[PDB]
DNA sequence: CCCATACTCTT
DNA sequence: AAGAGTATGGGTG
């Protein structure tokens, strides 16, 4: 039906009419004994015409519409990407559903989204109807109806009742392995841009440059715990592709803990025998002395007996103020040495799996979020930035590029002699200049990577 | 080609319905009452019709009254009315005492 | 023999238009094919179970 | 139209429990074939499942 | 010297390099192609002219009378453009063509002229092209965009041995025109030649041969060599030449004169081929078994049999060499042929084929064009002389004959439409000299081979189409007899004319929306060439080759600005001075070097002369009077780069921006950055939305001016003068005397676009720029258009930024946001939306638009006014009334329940019901705007009347403000005639004026000079009267609209969108992002002045992007921003203006031999404070993309404004108060909104509407509709083995109709708990199946 | 691009 | 008389 009372036509409808008309005017021919040279064209036509309504194209032409269109058959409704097995029957939409770009929560647990609470008002409808009718303030379903469409002061304080414990389905396109799919407890946030746990990122292969997400609300009760128990990411920790972890740290986290976990020659605070990392924390907090300076201090750590019971020890260590403070984040069992050291983003991995080799999964989901934390903040603190001082270009480039073009001249006067063939000549050159861009490599890698310090 | 579905007056009706705490009898007589409703939202058969269509002779009319009495409150306020002064009842019966006149 | 803090003069930014062309491209197109591909790998083994 | 691709008394009723010409209207005639349509007095539904 | 414009806020510039070339209108592509399609041409090659001259005249089958063309005009629009916007029709203009019916008589010389009638005929409407190259089509702006394709002619190319498994490639040629089929030759395998027509099936290559009359003797003699043997009465004494011998072996003892020069089993080698040409050794003696394989040329017959001894093309034997030689034959002619060259492919193709005559050939071709029909000797002779040879069908046009000569090595460029037997011979020829080993493939990427098509072509193409179907038409009617009454004007219907033209105009591919972001936007879709299109490619079937960026794109085609999806390399942008020929190929300009100097003369190259030459780059050094400083410059000679000597260059190129597109010319610092982040910034750039107040970029390239004129969106002096008024909403400007016409008044008026929707929902608003009394002149710009700064593009806004993590919030491109930024409003923008309402016409009656409605309360109607209209101004939310309407649906049968409801509330109540517009759920905003369109006819309503005398209000004011100036001046004559004798000196002045016409003076002429300007002034009075009568009768017109409706009305709403958490905001460099929380103005982290920063940004997204533009944009807005400063102190604490002059001149002649040279000593102690005025918030800088500035000059201006040469400054926190431990980047980005907002983006439901077939909730934010859950989701929870999730998300959730009541049900009584059944969708399929005769059914 | 089937040259 | 090779048509993306 459209505007204007036109009706329009369909393609199923236009075929059958067809075969109709072939049909009756064939069995006005065959009563009335025409000729056999026009009942013979009139059955050519009908078995066309319903070739046409069970398979349109098939055999030889295809009957089109206005717009030089072939009509849709059977088959077409049957078969192909826009059949039905493959629009309706392997995938289909659903109710209880809803998408928006993304942000990051810096704040989150790993078990926990940002949800807005416009789209969970929405998405949670009939529970809050429920909910309003269990205690009395609405006595129908219209009251209730009424209540939560004037959204009134109590449909929120229900609401943030009946989400407390209910996990949610966020999902990023396309979906390539089972990661693409996880559970999450909401968090009722004001916006309208769903907040997303930085360490699962790498797992949706998502970043906050557009990218958006569809939420998925489970509703009996066999669904809800299928996701706390299988689907949630808390349970995700392990790769199934090869059993490595997946919420590995990176970029700020690596930077910061990176950063807090170096030495300097000469630092501030240098060579005092500290008591514990409370005092190194103590210290660095005011001023006294620097993150990067290497002291002295005592240190005890638990190890695992044969049994399974944590036998402390304590000693006397060499490190640093910083690595110090960070293993104050380190649960026990696990060995000092893992953090005396400059931390990048495989120590980091291998410290992480190490703790859920030993320890278990709840340690390590608690570290994670330690970690995670840990590095924002000292990444914030460092004061990272980019100049373009910080682009530094070795003195012996040009000396370099000029002996290259040096050779490259004399060898192209020598192919001019006629003392090379051209492949040679060619070949010659290219190695010349490879030879010379790892020469420069060299060179500036050599410059970049030290630097001089007064004792 | 496929449209899309419309919610009518009758379809809002057995929505309230469905989530209305009746019985087995009476679900089974609201919906031949929701059936027995026009456009305008008036009652266009007598409940004898109605009693009638039940199929048992269990039931009383006094049932099939406080039936459509609940049906009557629904939203919107008035509907399935047997008349217009029972409508016009119906809706006053909703106002408050405090209304001057 | 430029980086990119002193920069590039026109002919060796036309050159590597060419590189990074082909790279967009490639990077465009090959993701039908593993789609493709991982459809038929999930066809031949959707009811493998333990 | 009768006998034709959307006939009411081949495929069913095009409203709830109502023949075409209207002589029987309401559930209190369900199952009635009318004499004078042929409509049967049934759900309007059926359209989706008679052939 | 500088415009008035420019004059009031220079830009400084650090180019090095004098421009010797000016920027060229940027539009001239679509201006040129539409007025060469509409303009009249003495000759028959372009535009309209040529498609009439193509078709007339028309003769009938008898010729007793014909039709002929005379010429053509175009009639005056009828609206203007802005009228066609308002009323929502298309601007066009009226064809009226001259048609000429000639009768011939009968049984005379030649033929008689019985009569001759000539009529002026309609033949309907043809869109026009605005001023910007648009066209307006039913009320909207269009573009039309070029298509590149593939130039007509012939091309020889060759697979590359992947057909055949022997790694053997097959060589092919093809002819193709600009309208016919195509004609392919290939080779097999078998070197065997092949014919292909419009890709059908193979035949052999001799069937085209004997199709154009041609016997074996004949083919044989063109495509191979004659060799004469002489039966010397001695073994077949044979004369020899030399060269015949070349690359063979002797098989036999070749001796002559007695020296055997030649021994049996040696080679022939140079050496002999060189002492036999010395010796000129002709007599050979040659055995019997030489001649046992020779293929005989000619048919020999035998003088006494008198039969044929042997047919052409066979080998010999001994047998018929002993039959000849007893036969008296003394002369035998053979093929020269071998393996290394002169190869025998005809010879084996005649082999092959089985036709040896002229008949049966054209009787296959038949077979082959028309399979399963009786073939006809009539039938396959006028088939085979329509194919290729009728110039009704076919057509090979002046660009393809020009190639097809040129592809030949032919002299002649001009040329016949029609194939000829020498062509397809020359084509044969060369193909087989491809295949010898000789001459080389075409290279179809090449830009000689792809050639520009424009919208003035494809608008001819589809004029002679829709007039080859008027000509069909007209000779079916005119071989009926009644010419003694007929006119042309009867004859021809201009109906498929006018649809064909409104089927190309607004359904076409290439016939797009005009994308209407910003005035990049535009500027870009008008420059675009597509790939694609009728007569294109397709994106499935493309390649990687066609793909790629060809060594010829350069100068012609932008290699960096390109979508990035399925269309990359199909999409082009037209570089900054490229054209295009008189055949329709890109050329570019070049300087011409003369014995090692380069001059100013400028050549236009196209890809083919530009291989031939070896040009020089636009960065090479020159002296004073234009030598080359160095002796080995960088060149291009024919594809590859290299050193060249001074004396070698013949050309330069004449500008460093000669590559890059309008957009890529636009990103400054482009060559720090990789060319990945480049076309992503490119593509970024113009999306961004307009904001509400303008902000130039401070730091650009120079283009900004010529991208803000040439677009249109501004207000630009059509003459110069005096700003005599100026207001929010039109500009009066008194022209200047010189600058008149003689009998005008000398007045321009422009009137301001003020809130208008755009194509994307936007707000289009111009504001003045001048003020009251300021000179203007012609050129300058009086007012802003949106995105436009004093005459600059102006895209975004000037951020204040640092490069530093900050506690995880800019973690992976995200971005942190001041909250000052949001309560300046300096990302705000406006959106305008619009709604209609449609009375129609019903058969209960019309419908009615009315404040009337029975069912509704009479709050809800306190917005509408009298008529049923919502008031201007008013402030709207969704479910509130705009249109009240009611339809009719009374009956004429009255029930005593029905008679008592309208005894008791009224008759209105029973006779109509509500049918209103209302704003749709979610939607809120401010009515700005009313429209209402009324059928001609109808009785317009108050609304309507009150909107009209609006309209006439402003034409009243303007014909009012002409008429003041004329009159006065009139007076002025009268009162200086009046003073010259009968003078009343202040007696006059106290009369008014019009009592000064009731005077007389003497019997004199000035009596009679009196008269004359009386009757002047009632002449003038008049004209003005006619003028504003006309005015009314053009505002007061009725609408046509379509059948059935009635009336329309159109509401526009307008509402302002703030920045919030969700937004996308990129740079120009390729560097985007998401905000993700705004942050209070005390937590930012501030210098040792208190001040914070408006943006942080993640230092991390730099090293590995490699787009290190936006570091060096940085450090220099950091630099202007100083500059600006310190102007800015100087003004605040008032100083002389000798102390800002010599400031300003100290910052404008800071640089390293730069072109640009400003002198304040011309400047007027006013103009010098305005400058500074205007450069109090920093002084802009253009740096041009490869000409710009370095960093020791962005270090001494950072020294000028004393900041740290660095760029890096100390900060602290401003949560704690602490000092971060390393400096920190701080300075000022250039920062743009997208078009991507969250407001749009967000959705959710619960339940809704659902299919009616498959039922299914429906898609799209606009339906209320679902997520879908595909295949791979089914995949993800399969994996898991979460099988009740699954079966939730499969039936309860989709299409279990049952399921989903009792799960809703379930869930409002608190029993989570679901009852699955059968999807709705597999009993569909069921029935489907079932309709295609298969039974099949559920069991058990 | 890759595979199945009908038609043609060869041992 | 079989058997290997080539051309054509169907399906997929
Ligand atoms: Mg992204
Ligand atoms: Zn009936």
């Amino acid at each position: 039906p459209l505007d204007g009372g036109r009706f329009a036509t369909s393609d199923l409808n236009d075929l059958y009419r067809r075969v109709i008309n072939r049909n009756n005017r064939l069995k006005r021919l065959l009563d009335l004994a025409a000729p056999d040279i026009i009942v013979r064209n009139e059955k050519r036509m009908l078995q066309e015409a319903v070739d046409a309504l069970l398979d349109n194209g098939r055999r030889g032409r295809a009957i089109t519409g206005s717009n030089k269109r072939p009509l849709k058959s059977l088959a077409d409704m049957i078969k192909g990407k826009q059949g039905r097995f493959r629009q309706n029957l392997l995938g289909k939409r659903v109710d209880y559903s809803g998408r928006s770009v993304i942000t990051v929560g810096p704040y989150l647990r790993l078990h926990q989204c940002g949800l807005p609470k416009k789209m969970a008002l929405e998405l949670f409808k009939p529970f809050i109807y429920g909910k309003l009718e269990l205690r009395g303030l609405a006595t129908t379903i219209k009251a209730a109806k009424k209540m939560v469409e004037r959204e009134e002061a109590v449909v929120w304080d229900i609401l943030d009742e009946v989400i407390r414990e209910h996990p949610v389905l966020l999902n990023r396109a396309p979906t390539l392995h089972r990661l693409g799919i996880q559970a999450f407890e909401p968090v009722l946030i004001e916006g309208k841009a769903i907040q997303l746990h930085p360490l699962v990122c790498a797992a949706y292969n998502a970043d906050f440059d557009g990218d958006q997400m569809a939420v998925h609300v489970p509703l009996t009760l066999e669904a809800q715990l299928e996701a706390r128990a299988l689907m949630m990411s808390t349970n995700n920790i392990l790769s199934p592709a090869n059993g490595e972890p997946i919420i590995v740290p990176s970029q700020d986290v690596v930077l910061g803990l990176y950063y807090m976990t170096r030495d300097c020659v000469n630092a501030k605070g240098e060579g005092m025998v500290l008591t514990g990392p409370k005092e190194a924390e103590r210290l660095y907090r005011s001023g006294l002395a620097s993150l990067h300076a290497r002291v002295k201090v005592r240190i005890t750590e638990y190890e695992k007996d044969a049994n399974g019971e944590l036998v402390a020890k304590t000693s006397l260590k060499d490190t640093t103020v910083g690595r110090a403070i960070l293993w104050m984040i380190v649960p026990k069992g696990l060995p000092y040495s893992i953090v005396n050291q400059a931390l990048g983003k495989k120590a980091i991995s291998k410290m992480l799996n190490t703790c859920y080799r030993i320890l278990g999964l709840k340690p390590t989901v608690i570290f994670a979020d330690q970690i995670m934390y840990t590095g924002f903040a000292y990444a914030a603190r460092s004061g990272a930035s980019v100049g373009i001082d910080d682009m530094v270009i070795p003195e012996k480039k040009h000396e370099i590029i000029s002996e290259a073009e040096a050779e490259v001249a004399e060898i192209q006067e020598q192919f001019q002699s006629g003392l090379v063939t051209a492949g040679e000549r060619y070949n010659k050159v290219i190695d010349i200049w490879a030879a010379a861009n790892d020469r420069v490599s060299k060179a500036m890698m050599d410059n970049l990577q030290t630097e001089t310090v007064i004792n | 080609y496929q449209g899309e579905t419309t919610q009518t007056l009758q379809d809002y009706l057995m929505w309230q319905v469905e989530l209305t705490p009746f019985s087995d009898t009476d679900r089974a007589i609201a919906t031949s009452i929701v059936d027995a409703v026009d456009e305008t939202g008036y009652l266009t058969v007598p409940l004898e019709d109605i009693l009638e269509s039940i199929g048992d002779e269990e039931i009383d009319i006094d049932e099939v009254e406080a039936v459509l009495k609940r049906i009557q409150r629904f939203d919107p306020v008035g509907v399935a009315a047997k008349d217009l002064r029972d409508c016009l009842l119906i809706q006053l019966s909703q106002f408050d005492k405090t209304t001057p006149w | 023999t430029a980086n990119f803090r002193e920069g590039l003069n026109v002919l060796q930014y036309f050159i590597s238009t060419h590189g990074a062309r082909k790279g967009l491209a490639d990077t465009a197109l090959k993701t039908a094919n593993s789609g493709y591909l991982t459809r038929r790998l999930v066809d031949v083994a959707q009811d493998l179970v333990v | 139209e009768r006998d034709g691709l959307f006939c009411a008394r081949i495929f069913g009723p095009v409203k709830d429990y109502e023949c075409l010409c209207g002589k029987y209207k309401r559930l209190k005639h369900r199952g009635v074939i009318c004499e004078k349509c042929g409509v049967e007095v049934t759900q309007t539904k059926v359209r989706r499942e008679r052939m | 010297v500088y415009s008035y414009t420019e004059k009031k806020r220079i830009r400084k510039d650090f180019g090095k390099r004098p421009q010797v070339l000016d920027v060229p209108y940027l539009l001239s592509i679509q201006l040129d192609s539409f007025q060469k399609f509409i303009e009249q041409d003495p000759e028959g090659q372009y535009g309209l002219e040529a498609a009439f001259r193509s078709v007339f005249p028309i003769q009938s089958y008898s010729g007793n009378s014909e039709l002929q063309y005379v010429s053509y005009r175009l009639g005056e629009p009828v609206f203007d453009v802005q009228e066609c916007q308002i009323r929502g029709v298309t601007y066009s203009a009226p064809l009226r063509v001259k048609l000429r019916l000639v009768i011939y008589e009968r049984e005379a010389p030649e033929g008689t002229v019985k009569d001759i009638k000539e009529q002026e005929v309609y033949m309907g409407e043809i869109p026009l092209m605005t001023d910007n190259g648009t066209f307006v089509i039913n009320g909207t702006e269009r573009v039309i965009v070029s298509q590149l394709h593939r130039s007509p002619g012939v091309f020889f190319d060759s697979d590359k041995g992947k057909t055949h498994s022997s790694g053997k490639v097959l060589y092919n040629a093809r002819i193709i025109p600009y309208r016919g089929s195509w004609l392919d030759f290939e080779f097999d395998p078998k070197d065997n030649l092949f014919v292909r027509i419009d890709r059908r099936r193979k035949l052999p290559a001799t069937i085209i041969l004997r199709a154009l009359n041609y016997t074996t003797e004949q083919i044989l003699d063109l495509f191979f060599e004659k060799v004469i043997f002489e039966i010397r009465d001695n073994k077949l004494q044979m004369e020899l030449v030399p060269e015949r011998l070349r690359g063979e072996t002797a098989s036999f003892d070749i001796e002559a004169n007695g020296k055997v020069y030649v021994e049996k089993g040696r080679r022939i080698t140079a050496r002999h081929i060189r002492q036999l040409e010395k010796d000129d050794v002709k007599l050979i003696e040659v055995p019997v078994e030489y001649i046992a394989g020779k293929v005989v040329a000619k048919d020999y017959i035998d003088e006494s049999t008198g039969e044929l001894i042997c047919a052409a093309n066979m080998e010999l034997s001994l047998d018929l060499l002993a039959k000849l030689s007893q036969s008296g034959h003394k002369r035998i002619e053979t093929l020269f042929t071998n393996d290394l060259d002169h190869g025998p492919y005809i010879s084996e193709t005649l082999r092959v084929d089985p036709t040896n005559d002229r008949l049966s050939a054209l009787v296959e071709i038949y077979r082959m064009m028309r399979p399963g029909e009786p073939p006809t000797r009539e039938a396959a002779e006028s088939l085979f002389e329509n194919l290729f040879f009728s110039e009704d069908r076919y057509d090979l046009s002046a660009v393809g004959r020009m190639k097809f000569n040129r592809s030949l090595l032919r002299e002649e460029i001009e040329g016949s439409g029609i194939l000829s037997k020498d062509d397809i011979i020359d084509v044969m020829k060369k193909l087989i000299d491809i295949r010898n080993g000789k001459g080389e493939v075409d290279d179809i990427d090449h830009l000689g081979n792809r050639r520009i098509r424009s919208v003035g072509e494809m608008a001819e193409n589809q004029f002679r189409v829709g007039l080859v179907r008027v000509e069909r038409a007209v000779k079916e009617r005119l071989s009926l007899g009644d010419l003694d009454t007929l006119m042309p004007q009867d004859m021809i219907n201009a109906k498929p004319i006018s649809a064909a033209v409104k089927e190309f105009f607004g359904s076409s591919q290439l016939s797009q929306f005009m994308d209407q972001n910003n005035p990049l936007s535009e500027i870009t879709h008008k420059r675009r060439i597509s790939a694609l299109g009728p007569g294109g490619l397709t994106r499935e079937r493309a390649g990687f080759e066609v793909r790629d960026v060809h060594p010829t794109h350069y100068g012609r085609v932008c290699p960096i600005e390109t979508p990035e999806g399925p269309n990359i390399g199909l999409i082009n942008s037209l570089s900054v001075y490229a054209q295009t020929n008189e055949y329709g190929f890109l050329e570019t300009p070049y300087r011409k070097v003369t014995d090692g100097v380069v001059t100013d003369e400028i050549h236009y190259l196209s890809a083919i002369e530009e291989g031939n030459y070896v040009i020089a780059q636009a960065n090479s050094n020159l002296d004073e009077e234009g030598h080359f400083v160095e002796d080995l410059v960088t060149c291009r000679s024919k594809g590859e780069s290299s050193l060249f000597s001074r004396d070698q260059v013949d050309y330069m190129d004449v500008s460093t921006q000669q590559v890059v597109s309008v957009g890529a010319s636009l990103i400054p610092f482009l060559e720090h950055d990789d060319a990945n982040r480049a076309l992503m910034g490119a593509n970024m750039q113009r999306q961004a939305v307009p904001t509400l107040r303008a902000d130039k970029p401070l730091v650009g390239t120079g283009m900004e001016r010529a991208v803000a004129v040439d677009s249109g969106v501004t207000a630009v002096a059509k003459r110069g003068g005096v700003v005599q008024y100026v207001d929010a909403s039109r500009i009066v400007i008194k022209v200047n005397e010189d600058e008149m016409y003689p009998g005008e008044a000398g007045i321009d008026i422009y009137n301001l676009t003020k809130y208008t929707r755009s194509n994307q929902n936007t707000c289009i608003n111009q504001m003045p720029c001048v003020s009251l009394g300021e000179p203007v002149e012609r050129g300058d710009v009086l007012a802003d258009g949106p995105s436009t700064d004093l005459g600059e593009l102006a895209l975004g806004q000037n951020m204040r930024v640092a490069f530093m993590p900050w506690n995880g919030y800019n973690f992976e491109d995200s971005i942190l946001v001041s909250e000052r930024v949001v309560q300046e409003d300096r990302f705000t923008t406006i959106h305008i939306q619009e709604l209609a309402c449609v009375s129609r016409d019903t058969k209960l009656g019309p419908e009615e638009i009315t404040a009337d409605i029975p069912n509704v309360g009479e709050a809800a109607l306190s917005k509408l006014d009298e008529s049923g209209i919502v008031y201007i101004g008013a402030e709207v939310t969704g479910g509130d009334i705009l249109v009240g309407k009611v339809t009719p649906k009374g009956e004429t049968q009255l029930t005593p329940e029905e008679k008592l409801l309208r005894a008791i509330f009224g008759e209105k109540a029973s006779d109509v019901k509500d049918s209103s517009l209302r704003v749709p759920n979610g939607v809120s905003g401010t009515v700005i705007d009313v429209q209402v369109f009324t059928r001609d006819g109808v009785e317009k309503d108050k609304r309507a009347l009150e909107i009209e005398e609006m309209q006439l209000k402003q034409a009243k004011k303007d014909l009012s403000e002409e008429l003041q100036i004329l009159e006065a001046g009139l007076f002025s004559r009268i009162r200086a005639v009046l003073v010259a004798g009968g003078v009343e000196a202040e007696k006059l002045d106290k009369l008014p004026r019009d009592r000064w016409l009731e005077l007389g003076l003497t019997d004199e002429e000035k009596q009679n000079q009196l008269e004359q300007l009386a009757e002047q002034y009632d002449e003038l009075k008049h004209e003005f009267e006619k003028k504003l009568e006309a005015k009314r009768r053009k505002i007061t017109q009725g609408d046509d609209l379509a059948p059935g409706v009635l009336k329309i009305v159109k509401v526009y709403l307008a509402v302002k969108r703030r920045i919030q958490p969700g937004d996308k905001m990129a740079g120009r460099h390729g560097n985007k992002g998401v905000i993700s929380k705004i942050n209070p103005i005390e937590d930012m982290p501030y210098d040792e002045n208190g001040t914070p920063v408006d943006i942080v940004l993640n230092p991390l997204g730099v090293p590995s992007r490699m787009n290190i533009g936006q570091i060096l944009e940085t450090h220099l807005g950091m630099a202007a921003k100083g500059i600006g400063d310190k102007i800015n102190a100087m003004l605040k604490q008032q100083q002389e203006v000798a102390k800002l002059r010599e400031f300003i001149q100290r910052a404008y002649d800071l640089g390293a031999d730069v072109r640009q040279k400003v002198d304040l000593s011309t400047f007027s102690d006013e103009e010098v404070m305005r400058l500074a005025e205007n450069l109090r918030k920093g002084m802009p800088i253009a740096t041009p993309v490869f000409d710009g500035a370095k960093e020791a000059e962005i270090k001494e201006l950072l020294k000028l404004g004393d900041l740290p040469t660095s760029g890096q400054i100390r900060l602290y926190d401003g949560r704690t108060g602490e000092q971060f431990e390393r400096p920190v980047t701080v300075g000022y980005m250039y920062m743009l909104k997208l078009n991507h907002l969250v407001d749009d983006k967000m959705h959710a439901r619960s339940t809704g509407s659902y299919s009616l077939v498959t039922q299914q909730p429906l898609g799209g934010k606009a339906q209320f509709g679902g997520q879908r859950f595909g295949e791979m989701e089914v995949w993800a929870l399969e994996a898991y083995g979460a099988a009740y999730t699954l079966q939730e998300m499969l039936t309860v959730k989709s299409d279990d109709v049952n399921g989903r009541t009792k799960m809703y049900k379930n869930i409002v009584d608190g029993n989570h708990q679901m009852e699955p059944g059968m999807p709705e969708s597999f009993n569909v399929l069921l029935k489907e199946i079932r309709s295609l005769g298969i039974n099949i059914e559920l069991e058990d």
